């Protein structure tokens, strides 16, 4: 199976691409709205 | 935190 | 009348900061004011405790809580208006903007660092610091 | 503009796939680490209530 | 006009839920009360909002 | 003062009563439904005694319960809210209708 | 005691008073939903 | 949805990631936790959400779509109480600043009716809701919601300003009557009094005097200050701003917010199991406080004001990266650990109990403290 520190890996990954989108969104919606 | 005695 | 949005703002902050200070912890438990170290100099935070604490910790957490979100709040709302006073003169306005709100940005980071030294206290092993 | 309207629409589909990524991420460390059981007191309790459900019938829970 | 049938739809659910919760009032059981609720529904569902867009 | 205030609304209720036909089914019913409430309170004082207090309650809540989504329907349909039309304003107060009364069935067992 | 071994309501006169005022009211409100899309304003 | 229905969706979005990997709510939901806890926090914002769009909308399906999910809620969780007392108290406040409409008579009527008739189908909950202190608060707002709205109806027709306090001495004598009905029916003893947990959040010395063993179990006592800041990292600071920036806008949904946010703050400070019920509000207000933040400098539409924008959203997004690493960490050292094998494995439990299944008897008795009775 996926080992401990992969999963750890695979977590914080996870973590910063939705922060990224998310501030992403928000640059795009306030600039154009 | 549980419920268990302390 | 006082019916006025700010002082019941005020108050219902100044309430909140105050439970999550751990206000009513010093109170349903009875918790030595502060202590003494080897000099004799009062230690404010009773170290790595984390179920523990003095009372003066509450009123230091009090103020580094209300200090940040005042410099949010006034980052937020206040920015013109602090323009408008500090600096009357109304010659330029963007620079002295840009100027004070990097200013709030940077006292927000220092405030937080300060945050994170006094948790750093209470656990002595916490990985992001923040210095 | 409808193609921003267009571009917010996917860009929401995309964080929220993130969204549950993440939260099912961390949610699965003792599974990985040790084994999938059930943890703590009352949760046991519960357990069996299931099985009691999941094995009989609604009525006879 | 045409749309009395739709009206006559949906006097039809109408009734017919009440009919559905007086079959359970009676002794049926819950998942026979669910699947009626389902099946009366669905085409209820479509013709009484016809007939309240039609009427109106 | 009152004595006054009371021939004004009176007034006032008996104009739109008439002005508008269905602003009078609701009333009618709403009145009815009060009666109805109060004979079974009637009876439990009659008795002194609440023996089935889930029947008792399921007939008394579906009277409470009826009049308040009545006139909810009638403040909803004498002034349209902003989102909401007439129609609308029907659909859902027959759907809240029906789930209050299968609950109701469900209660007095 | 399970759920369903109880005196069903139909065998309780109190309970009679009672299923008598739901029923009314049912059958009431179906008379309203009625007339309220036939009669026109 | 919820925060999509206060500021924007935005916001909706900061708040949908702050509460999924915020260790508070991860503390009672990591995989293999199996208590109510797990569906009920998700029962409660979905409630809270038909709740704030039934009351600012004003229709009837909403509010039957909250009735259901409350119902929903009394099923699966005990701490259903909490939106039982925070739904009538949002109504009473929204009485009292003088922002009464027909959308609220609307509303609560149709949602405490078919609730209140709902949740006393579940067979542990019975008759509590008509003779029990804590379901009190939602049966005064809802005779007194009725009071309120004749009031308008003979508010038109006096046409003048007689009505003022006309209205005003009459709130005060039915709100001083109820009150002292409810105590003189307690002390009758026709309703029922206070539960003996819900007093004890008033009377903080009184579990230890009389009941003992709620006075034994670790999960009832007080939290100090570290704890408010390894749960919510970051957040904790930003949440009592949103607070002042959401009052400084006086909204219907922002009073709801606001004392959501005082009562909850104060509960979880008296109680450290009651600390998940204020991990979502503070995501809310955390979403809020940023993205008003963000709304100030992320819209790039001149060098300082570049450069002034750069360095505060640069910094804000440092923390946000920040929490991501904090909350992981987090989550693996503390929250993740299974309680029937102790890491070193020590495997002395199930070794036990699993004896005591293979060599004794099906109908033995086994006499233990009352901590392992499940587990066996
Ligand atoms: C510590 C503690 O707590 N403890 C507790 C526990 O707890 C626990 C839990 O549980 C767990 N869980 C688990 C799962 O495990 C855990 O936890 P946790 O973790 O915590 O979790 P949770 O909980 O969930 O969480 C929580 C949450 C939180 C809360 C949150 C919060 C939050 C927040 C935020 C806050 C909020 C709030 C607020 C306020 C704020 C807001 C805001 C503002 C305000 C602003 O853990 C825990 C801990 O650890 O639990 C348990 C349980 O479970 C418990 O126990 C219980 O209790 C109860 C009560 O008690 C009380 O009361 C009593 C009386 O009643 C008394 O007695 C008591 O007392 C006691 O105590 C004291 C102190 O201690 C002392 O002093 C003394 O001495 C004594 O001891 C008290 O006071 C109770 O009751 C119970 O018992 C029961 O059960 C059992 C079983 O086994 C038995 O045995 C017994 O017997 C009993 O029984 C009863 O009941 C039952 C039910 O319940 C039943 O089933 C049975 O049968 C019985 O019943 C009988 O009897 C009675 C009397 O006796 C009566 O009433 C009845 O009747 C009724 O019912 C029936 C049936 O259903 C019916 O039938 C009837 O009806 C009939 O009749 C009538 C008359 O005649 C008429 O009217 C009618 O009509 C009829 O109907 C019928 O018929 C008809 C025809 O004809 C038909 O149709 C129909 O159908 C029918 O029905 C009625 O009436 C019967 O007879 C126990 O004990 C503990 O405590
Ligand atoms: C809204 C959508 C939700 C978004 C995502 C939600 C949740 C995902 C987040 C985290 C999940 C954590 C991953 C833990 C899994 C542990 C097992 C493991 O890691 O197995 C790894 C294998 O891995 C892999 O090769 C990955 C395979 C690549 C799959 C391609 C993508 C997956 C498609 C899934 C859906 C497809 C359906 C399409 C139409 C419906 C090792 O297993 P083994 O060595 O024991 O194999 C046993 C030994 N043989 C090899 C001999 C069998
Ligand atoms: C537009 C029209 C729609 C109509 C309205 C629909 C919804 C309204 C909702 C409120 C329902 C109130 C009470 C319902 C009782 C049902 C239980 C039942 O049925 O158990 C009853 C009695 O057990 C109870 O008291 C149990 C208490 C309720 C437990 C409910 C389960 C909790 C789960 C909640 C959500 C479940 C979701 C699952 C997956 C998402 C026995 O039933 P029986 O098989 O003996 O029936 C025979 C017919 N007698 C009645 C004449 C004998
Ligand atoms: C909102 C609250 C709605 C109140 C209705 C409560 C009904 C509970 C249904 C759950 C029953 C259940 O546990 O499922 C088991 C398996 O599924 C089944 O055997 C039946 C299939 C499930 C269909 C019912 C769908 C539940 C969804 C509820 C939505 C209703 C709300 C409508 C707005 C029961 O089966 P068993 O093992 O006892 O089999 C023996 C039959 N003699
Ligand atoms: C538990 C309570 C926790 C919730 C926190 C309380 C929030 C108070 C909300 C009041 C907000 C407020 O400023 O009221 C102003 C006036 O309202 C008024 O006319 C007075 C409102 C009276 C409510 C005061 C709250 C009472 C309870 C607090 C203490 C109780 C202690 C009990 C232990 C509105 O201002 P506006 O200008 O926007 O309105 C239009 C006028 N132009
Ligand atoms: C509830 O009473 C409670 C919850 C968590 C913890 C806790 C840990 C428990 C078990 C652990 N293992 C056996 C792996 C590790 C734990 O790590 C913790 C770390 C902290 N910090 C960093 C302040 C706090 C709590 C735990 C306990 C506990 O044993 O202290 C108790
Ligand atoms: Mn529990």
């Amino acid at each position: 199976m996926i080992s401990d520190e992969q999963l750890n890996s695979l977590a914080i990954t996870f973590g910063i691409v939705m922060m990224t989108l998310i501030v992403i969104y928000h640059a795009v919606d306030s600039t154009m709205s | 935190y549980a419920a268990a005695t302390s | 009348i006082i019916s006025s949005r700010i002082i019941w703002a005020t108050l219902s902050t100044f309430f909140i900061i105050c439970m999550i200070s751990a206000y009513m912890f010093n109170q349903i438990r009875n918790t030595q004011l502060a202590g003494v170290g080897p000099k004799g100099e009062v230690m404010y935070f009773l170290p790595n405790e984390f179920q523990h604490q003095f009372a003066i910790e509450t009123q230091v957490m009090v103020l580094i809580y209300g200090t940040l979100a005042a410099l949010v709040v006034v980052l937020v709302k206040g920015i013109q208006f602090l323009r408008s006073h500090l600096y009357p003169e109304t010659k330029k306005a963007y620079f002295i903007d840009a100027i004070l709100a990097s200013f709030c940005a940077l006292f927000i980071y220092v405030f937080f660092a300060a945050l994170t030294t006094v948790f750093t206290i209470k656990s002595p092993a916490y990985p992001f610091p923040l210095l | 503009s409808c193609v921003l309207s267009v571009f917010q629409t996917i860009l929401k589909l995309v964080i929220f796939v993130a969204i549950f990524g993440a939260a099912i991420s961390s949610r699965l460390f003792a599974v990985i680490k040790f084994e999938s059981i059930i943890h703590e007191f009352d949760p046991w309790f519960n357990y069996r209530a299931t099985k009691y459900l999941v094995n009989n019938s609604f009525y006879k829970f | 006009g045409v749309t009395a049938v739709y009206f006559l739809g949906f006097i039809a659910t109408i009734v017919g839920f009440e009919v559905i919760f007086a079959r359970y009032y009676l002794g049926t059981s819950i998942f026979e009360t669910l699947f009626s609720s389902l099946y009366l529904g669905a085409p209820g569902l479509l013709t009484s909002t016809k007939f309240l867009r039609s009427f109106g | 003062d009152f004595q006054e205030t009371f021939k004004t609304s009176k007034r006032a209720y008996f104009a739109q009563i008439e002005k508008y036909p269905k602003l009078k089914l609701i009333d009618t019913f709403c009145f009815f439904l009060v009666l109805l409430g109060v004979i079974q309170c009637t009876f439990i004082i009659l008795i002194r005694d609440n023996f089935p207090f889930n029947a008792f309650l399921a007939g008394f809540i579906i009277c409470v319960g009826q009049f308040v989504l009545l006139m909810s329907l009638r403040l909803q349909l004498c002034n349209s809210f902003p989102g909401i039309s007439k129609n609308r304003a029907f659909a859902e107060f027959i759907v809240a209708s029906l789930i209050l009364h299968f609950v109701c069935l469900h209660f007095i067992n | 005691l399970a759920n369903d071994e109880y005196p069903r309501s139909w065998e309780i006169s109190n309970s009679w008073v009672y299923i008598s005022a739901i029923c009314g009211v049912i059958v009431a409100w179906i008379f309203f939903v009625v007339s309220f899309v036939t009669t026109s304003s | 949805e919820f925060t999509k229905e206060i500021k924007d969706a935005s916001a909706g979005l900061l708040a949908a990631g702050f509460i999924a990997i915020v260790p508070g709510y991860i503390s009672r939901s990591v995989a293999g936790s199996y208590d109510n806890e797990a569906i009920a926090i998700t029962l409660l914002m979905v409630t809270f959400m038909f709740w704030i769009k039934a009351q600012k909308t004003g229709s009837i399906m909403h509010a039957t779509c909250a009735a259901l999910f409350y119902f929903y809620m009394v099923s699966a969780w005990g701490g259903y109480v909490f939106i039982t007392n925070l739904i009538p108290l949002h109504v009473f406040l929204l009485i009292l600043m003088g922002r009464y409409s027909s959308k609220l008579y609307s509303a609560y009527t149709t949602w405490y009716a078919i609730g209140t008739v709902a949740s006393m189908q579940i067979p542990f909950v019975g008759f509590l809701p008509i003779r029990s202190n804590d379901h009190m608060a939602a049966l005064g707002v809802f005779g007194l919601i009725q009071i309120v709205a004749f009031g308008d109806f003979v508010k038109g027709q006096i046409s003048t300003a007689k009505f003022k306090v006309i209205m005003m001495v009459s709130l005060f004598l039915i709100l001083v009557l109820g009150v002292v009905g409810l105590s003189a029916l307690t002390y009758m003893g026709l309703i029922a009094p206070w539960t003996g947990r819900f007093y004890s959040l008033w009377d903080t010395n009184y579990a230890k005097i009389h009941i003992p063993i709620i006075a034994s179990v670790s999960e009832h006592q007080p939290v100090s200050w570290p704890a408010f800041f390894f749960d919510t990292h970051f957040l904790i600071w930003l949440f009592p701003a949103g607070v002042f920036l959401l009052f400084l806008d006086l909204k219907d949904e922002h009073v709801f917010v606001i004392a959501y946010s005082v009562l909850c703050s104060y509960f979880a400070g008296v109680m450290v199991r009651l600390m998940l019920t204020l991990t979502p509000v503070i995501c809310v207000s955390a979403a809020v406080a940023l993205s008003k933040i963000f709304d100030i400098y992320l819209d790039f539409k001149k060098p300082a004001a570049l450069l002034a924008k750069l360095i505060v959203s640069g910094s804000f997004i440092f923390y946000l990266y920040l929490f991501v690493f904090h909350s992981t960490w987090v989550t693996r050292t503390a929250y993740s650990s299974p309680s029937v094998v102790l890491p070193s494995l020590i495997d002395d439990f199930r070794e036990a109990y699993y004896w005591l299944r293979m060599n004794s008897d099906e109908d033995s008795k086994v006499a233990a403290w009352w901590d392992y009775g499940y587990q066996i």
